[PDB]
Parts: structure tokens; C-alpha cells; sequence
């Protein structure tokens, strides 16, 4: 299969952005999705355990919609790459990348 | 430093419920979930579930779903675990453990809360001597002790000579008898020539029954 | 549910040895595995999370490796404070489950127990029960067998025993066994014997008494 993302996206300072990825061309069960901002963990959506949000993003992330993540109160420090890491049963990994530019405002 | 302080030991009858608390200090309580893990006597670890204080979202192991409830109070930084329809197999030490920043692992643990589930009533121990003898020596040593029998619940504490005698002391784990009462022994090996000149006293305390016994152990014999 | 199989269940090692403990998951769990240390009678402590990341303050002699289904915890040079039970735990689904644990002890030379038998006290007999106690003091290894005999008849189902944790100073264990009889059954017999088998004893050692002092 393959992972499709919005690619390069823009958002206004103080606004919100929905980070989303779509896994296509595989019927394998998605067991977990991790979200990273650059090399830092934002959140984990595990099919059984739900949503883990890292303490530094607790007040700024709204889990979902679905396997996506809503990042709120954007600042210029949120500009950069984000990754969605899909885990598929039994042992697969698919990684998508999004580049966000936060504009002043 | 982060600390999790749990409520004290509980003793419950089968079919009742227990509610344990876990007070957090030294970090932003709502930024981390609180897990609960238990350990039955001599057994391994078993996860129960977690409460997320940020959104009051709880997750339970299927084994406990519908019988345990996990809640949190941000105003007092306290998490609670309420387990109902208790059975003797729920006797365990129950821990709260903070969920780590990067996933579903347990990075800070509370001191634990002992929960005993039994139909037994509180009962203080009988303290009997394990008498030494000059005819029962080995390598110039004699052995003596106290048998602390038929008490409930755990724990008991035993010292010798008000804590002055520590070398050679072995206080054994209690065993649970078919009566539902515990029994333990505490022994000490000593120079066999000290039987004529040194007094040996076992100091036994069972706080649940307000029992304090200071038993002098002598050769018969 | 994801099952975690730890091996070995127990390990005896010397101070300065390299120790390896393994954990196998029944499903591929990527790097979502953590390791805990639990000293006897103490609370568990996180050592490693995400298979290889050391927790804050844990010394460099501990390291974790592996991914997928097979994981290893290594102690490069064993220290006396490392005597504990170690557990792995996956964190890739519900329920979160632990391995059965690996109990680590210090290896030392074989030491035979000193054995002592204690008759029941006259004060206990007045209450209708007789507890006869046999003590096996400061032995190594931990495996030992107590056989109670009453007038040479081997007893069964009427004894309980317990063992101490490994001694911090001499690396030995001690064991206490209690034979419980009613006072009426205790008075029917004469010879009460505790027979001990252990690797440090070239033949079993028996300690006995005759009820009423021979």
C-alpha cells in the first residue's frame, strides 16, 4: 500500500490545522498511528488503548478527527515537518510526511 | 521530585467493594494519565486500566471492565480505583503508576496499597516460644525463636531485644492457614554459651488488634 | 491478547558478570517494550522504555535491545544492588501485559543448612493444637526438601513452609517448616523427626525428639 498526505500546507498564526494522512491500497488492519512534529512525539492513537498525547502538547492538540490530529494555537515554532507513522498488522510500517508553514497575522 | 502517595491498607469481606486513592505531587497532574497495576502475593504484575485526568477518559483491561471504576479529581491531584464484587483472588498490593510522557509505560510508582479480601475477623496473635536447648546445638550455636500464630490481617512486626539483636535473625514470611489466619516464625541463632547469661525477648506488634507482646524465650527446665 | 514469555525464569550470577534476560512477544510490537526492576518487598521501578531508552537516573550498565518480537535486557557488569526480579511489558495493545519475570540471585559456594527441631510449647498444647517447627539455617542453593516423620511414618498435607530472601551479607537462604497436628494426634505418637535433603549434605540430616523428653 501507500500513505497519501496533504503535502505542503499553510496555516495562520493563532489558528488551527488538521494534520491528516490516508493509507491506500492495503486492506491490512491499522493497529496504531503515531504523530511526530519534527523528531518529537505529539501523540499516539492505538486501536485498543486510544489516544496518548505527550505532556508538552496536552493543551494544544485535539485528537482526531479519526486518525488525524488537530493542532491548535499555532505559532511560527510549529513550522516544519510532521510525520504520521502507520503500523499495520502483522508487522508493517508506512510513514507519511507533511510540511507546515505557519504565516503571521 | 514526583511522588505518588496511596491510601492505607484495606481489609474487605467477599462481595464488598474497595476504593483506593493516589495523591500526586511534583508535576502537572492532568498532563499524564494514571495507571493501576496489581500484584497478588508471590505473583507477577497485572494491569487494571488508566484514567486520563485531562478529559476524564478511562480505559480498562477487559478482565476488569464493569467491575472496576477509575476516576480523578484535578482539584486535589488525586486518582481513585474502586473495585467491586471483591473475591479472595483480588487480594493483592494495588499500585497507581503514572503513564510516561511517550507512551503506555509506567514511569513513577506509588508505594502500593495492600488489599486483603477475606471472611476472617481481626484477631491478635498467640506468641509461643521456640525454645533453645544445650542438647540441640550445631557448631557451638543454639537456635531460638517465637512462633506468632493465628492472627489476621497482615502485617506483624518482630524485633529481638528491642532491636539490639539483629545478627543471625531470620523473620520468615507468614503462611496463610486453612483457618484464614496467618502464622509466622522468627528465629535467631546465637552462641550456645550465651543461653546461661543473655536474656532473649521477641517484641511482637500486631497493630490491627492493638497487640504488643514482649516474650522472654528461655531453655525449657 | 499479546503474551510475553520471559527467559530464564531464574538466574544465578556473580558480581561482575554479564547478565542477559530475554523477552518474546506473541505479536510484533515494534519497539513498544519496557523493562522494570522489582527488589524483594519493594515497588517496581522503570529501567528502560521503548526497548532501548534508559529511564532517568538508571546506570549505563543496564541496556535494552531488540525490536519486533524478541527483546533483551543486558546488565554489562552485575552489582550486588541488582539482585531483583526483572519484568518486561509490552505497550502495543490492550491489555498491557507483563512477562512472568526473571528472578536474579547471587551465586556462591554450596553451604549445607544447620538444622533445628522445636517441639510444641506446653502453652500451645493446652489450646488443642501442636505446631512442630523445623529450621534450616543459612544454606545455598535455595532448593531443599523437608520430610516430616511421626514414628517413622512420612507425613503429607499437614505442613507449610516459607523461605527468606537471599541474605545480603552471606548470600544464603533459610527455611522454616511447621507441622501442625491436633493435640490428640500429637499425643498418640512418640518420635517427631525433621529429615532434610540438600546439595550440601552428603546424606540426609535428621533432627528428632521424643514427646515428653524420651
Amino acid at each position: 500500500g501507500t500513505i497519501e498526505t496533504t503535502g505542503n500546507i499553510s496555516a495562520e498564526k493563532g489558528g488551527s490545522i488538521i494534520l491528516q494522512c490516508h493509507l491506500s491500497s492495503t486492506t491490512a488492519q491499522v493497529t496504531q498511528v503515531n504523530w511526530e512534529q519534527q523528531d518529537q512525539l505529539l501523540a499516539i492513537c492505538n486501536a485498543d488503548l486510544g489516544w496518548h498525547i505527550s505532556p508538552s502538547f496536552k493543551d494544544r492538540v485535539a485528537p482526531g478527527p479519526g486518525l488525524g490530529l488537530t493542532l491548535q494555537s499555532l505559532t511560527v515554532n510549529d513550522t516544519g515537518e510532521y510525520f504520521c507513522i502507520y503500523h499495520t498488522y502483522p508487522d508493517g510500517t508506512y510513514t507519511g510526511r507533511i510540511f507546515l508553514e505557519v504565516l503571521e497575522s | 521530585e514526583v511522588q505518588l502517595v496511596q491510601s492505607g491498607a484495606e481489609v474487605k469481606k467477599p462481595g464488598s467493594s474497595v476504593k483506593v486513592s493516589c495523591k500526586a505531587s511534583g508535576y502537572t497532574f492532568s498532563s499524564y494519565v494514571m495507571h493501576w497495576v496489581r500484584q497478588a502475593p508471590g505473583q507477577g504484575l497485572e494491569w487494571i486500566g488508566y484514567i486520563d485526568p485531562y478529559n476524564d477518559g478511562a480505559k480498562y483491561a477487559q478482565k476488569f471492565q464493569g467491575r472496576v471504576t477509575l476516576t480523578s479529581d484535578k482539584s486535589t491531584s488525586t486518582a481513585y480505583m474502586e473495585l467491586s464484587s471483591l473475591r479472595s483472588e483480588d487480594t493483592a498490593v494495588y499500585y497507581c503508576a503514572r503513564g510516561g510522557p511517550y507512551g503506555w509505560y509506567f514511569d513513577v510508582w506509588g508505594q502500593g496499597t495492600t488489599v486483603t479480601v477475606s471472611s476472617a475477623s481481626t484477631k491478635g496473635p498467640s506468641v509461643f516460644p521456640l525454645a533453645p536447648s544445650s542438647k540441640s546445638t550445631s557448631g557451638g550455636t543454639a537456635a531460638l525463636g517465637c512462633l506468632v500464630k493465628d492472627y489476621f490481617p497482615e502485617p506483624v512486626t518482630v524485633s529481638w531485644n528491642s532491636g539490639a539483636l539483629t545478627s543471625g535473625v531470620h523473620t520468615f514470611p507468614a503462611v496463610l492457614q486453612s483457618s484464614g489466619l496467618y502464622s509466622l516464625s522468627s528465629v535467631v541463632t546465637v552462641p550456645s554459651s550465651s543461653l546461661g547469661t543473655q536474656t532473649y525477648i521477641c517484641n511482637v506488634n500486631h497493630k490491627p488488634s492493638n497487640t504488643k507482646v514482649d516474650k522472654k524465650v528461655e531453655p525449657k527446665s | 491478547d499479546i503474551q510475553m514469555t520471559q527467559s530464564p525464569s531464574s538466574l544465578s550470577a556473580s558480581v561482575g558478570d554479564r547478565v542477559t534476560i530475554t523477552c518474546r512477544a506473541s505479536e510484533h510490537i515494534y519497539s513498544y517494550l519496557s523493562w522494570y526492576q522489582q527488589k524483594p518487598g519493594k515497588v517496581p521501578k522503570l529501567l528502560i522504555y521503548n526497548a532501548k531508552t534508559l529511564a532517568e537516573g538508571v546506570p549505563s550498565r543496564f541496556s535494552g535491545s531488540g525490536s519486533g518480537t524478541d527483546f533483551t535486557l543486558t546488565i554489562s557488569s552485575l552489582q550486588p544492588e541488582d539482585v531483583a526480579t526483572y519484568y518486561c511489558q509490552h505497550h502495543f495493545g490492550s491489555p498491557l501485559t507483563f512477562g512472568q519475570g526473571t528472578r536474579l540471585e547471587i551465586k556462591r559456594t554450596v553451604a549445607a543448612p544447620s538444622v533445628f527441631i522445636f517441639p510444641p510449647s506446653d502453652e500451645q498444647l493446652k489450646s488443642g493444637t501442636a505446631s512442630v517447627v523445623c529450621l534450616l539455617n543459612n544454606f545455598y542453593p535455595r532448593e531443599a526438601k523437608v520430610q516430616w516423620k511421626v514414628d517413622n511414618a512420612l507425613q503429607s498435607g499437614n505442613s507449610q513452609e516459607s523461605v527468606t530472601e537471599q541474605d545480603s551479607k552471606d548470600s544464603t537462604y533459610s527455611l522454616s517448616s511447621t507441622l501442625t497436628l491436633s493435640k490428640a494426634d500429637y499425643e498418640k505418637h512418640k518420635v517427631y523427626a525433621c529429615e532434610v535433603t540438600h546439595q550440601g549434605l552428603s546424606s540426609p540430616v535428621t533432627k528428632s525428639f521424643n514427646r515428653g523428653e524420651c
